[PDB]
């Protein structure tokens, strides 16, 4: 019994993960070449996709490397009301 | 038929209304309605006012002076204030460019030449050059 | 001359509203008359200037 | 799909509703009995959902149709591939 | 034996009552439609109804409503002077 | 017509007159004899009308025409219909 419901978004952000050894990104060199990893989500080398943020420039090697997965990381949060009679 | 206007021909019967000191109503072209009336005392000279809606405790018209022009009140439709009112629910309404079939099942353009209604609320329309009635669903509203 | 160099504008004369504060001095935010400005106008009188 | 998902009840109340007018209570008087209304879920006057208020004072009025209300709120996260 | 009397007019504003209902209005919506009521006059949505303040704006949708019935709140104080002989 | 109403009686008091002049008193002397006449009804000389006072001190003149004066004050309100 969903009376109402409404939903947020918190972050909006792309995360890459390398398509064999599993780990995602956390640093690049001076050429933009990966120099670190993690097998963590919540460290990794994130870029912001807000509606601001949309088509960067800071990653076009990164992005071009095939074999980088790209990941869109959203996370949100979700209020539901219920009535459950008496 | 139906009360719902009562428009004046006459511009010399606007002028004895407006004499004996009437308010009247008076219709704008894809503009807002417009209030005349004459100012009394010593002087007499015309007055308009912007505002539609009746006098009461809680709502007063604001009147000034204004060179009225007589190409407005003998061109356009003019009514008195008071029995005014202010809308007859049909989809068309009076003097509207509307297209029909003639009786041959030939198409033809026409103006509405009176509206009208049943005891049930039902809507007829007739048409310029056809004195039959027509259903709200056989008109057609062309676009101008 | 003036008449052929000119433009067609409309001409409307300013008065102070009566919806003035007795006390402050100051106008009503919001009226018919004058939106918030403490002066209203008559109406216009088409003029060439 | 879900990487990670929690979900808590941040308010579990008891909401007082009319049986005509369908309105629920927004002010009441000193006694609790009600002098106002309205037309809002949330806003409505509402009270904790346990056993020990209910046992601490339906007391009001016999426009007897209280509302259980429950939030849930839930916080997840998503790994959307291209 | 009314030696003098005179009038005071302290509040002048109207108040919307439910032709039904019988209750008054306090609050309204975005859209301007009745929310809440009250069965109290001393708290309802006033109108202010003074010399400067006739012909509003912010209430034209509540007013058309046929449902509700608008009144004229008008609050007075009257001084009356009295000679009753020695 | 009326929704609410309450009166209360804000000053009551003896208003001084003379009775040739009809004016009343305003300003008097160190025995309380008239120095002065008005032509007003309020600001003229008065005094509190309560027994104790009238015996506690007619007493200055012969003009002898007093004049109970009461103040009444009334708190009201309408709800004119439309
Ligand atoms: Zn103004």
């Amino acid at each position: 019994s969903i009376e109402k419901k409404e939903e947020v978004i918190a972050h909006n952000e792309v995360v890459f993960r390398s398509l064999t050894q599993g780990l995602y990104v956390k640093e690049v060199d001076i050429y933009s070449d990966v120099v670190s990893y993690t097998k963590d989500v919540d460290e990794a080398l994130a870029m912001p996709n807000t509606i601001n943020f949309k088509n960067s420039r800071k990653y076009k090697k990164l992005i071009m490397n095939l074999d980088l997965e790209p990941l869109n990381k959203i996370q949100k949060v979700i209020y539901e009301t219920h009535l459950e009679g008496l | 038929p139906i009360q719902d206007a009562k428009p004046i021909d006459d511009i010399v019967d606007i002028m004895t209304y407006l004499k004996n000191g009437k308010v009247l109503r008076v219709k704008q072209d894809n503009q807002g309605d417009i209030l005349v009336r004459m100012s009394p005392g010593k002087h007499k000279f015309t007055e308009v006012s912007r505002d539609l809606d009746k006098e009461s405790f809680y709502y007063k018209r604001h009147w000034v002076l204004y060179n009225v022009s007589v190409n407005s009140l003998i061109t356009f439709d003019v009514y008195l204030d008071e029995e005014y009112s202010e809308t007859t629910k049909v989809k068309y309404p009076k003097d509207t460019i509307v297209e029909y079939t003639r009786e041959d099942q030939e198409k033809d353009v026409a103006m509405i030449k009176e509206i009208l209604t049943d005891n049930n609320g039902n809507y007829f329309y007739a048409l310029i050059g056809e004195t039959m009635l027509f259903d709200e669903n056989k008109l057609n509203k062309v676009k101008d | 001359f003036i008449n052929d160099r000119g433009i067609k504008v409309l001409w409307e004369e300013a008065y102070f509203c009566p919806c003035l504060n007795p006390d402050t001095g100051h106008p009503r935010v919001d009226c018919p008359r004058c939106h918030g400005k403490g002066i209203a106008y008559l109406p216009p009188k088409e003029t060439i200037m």
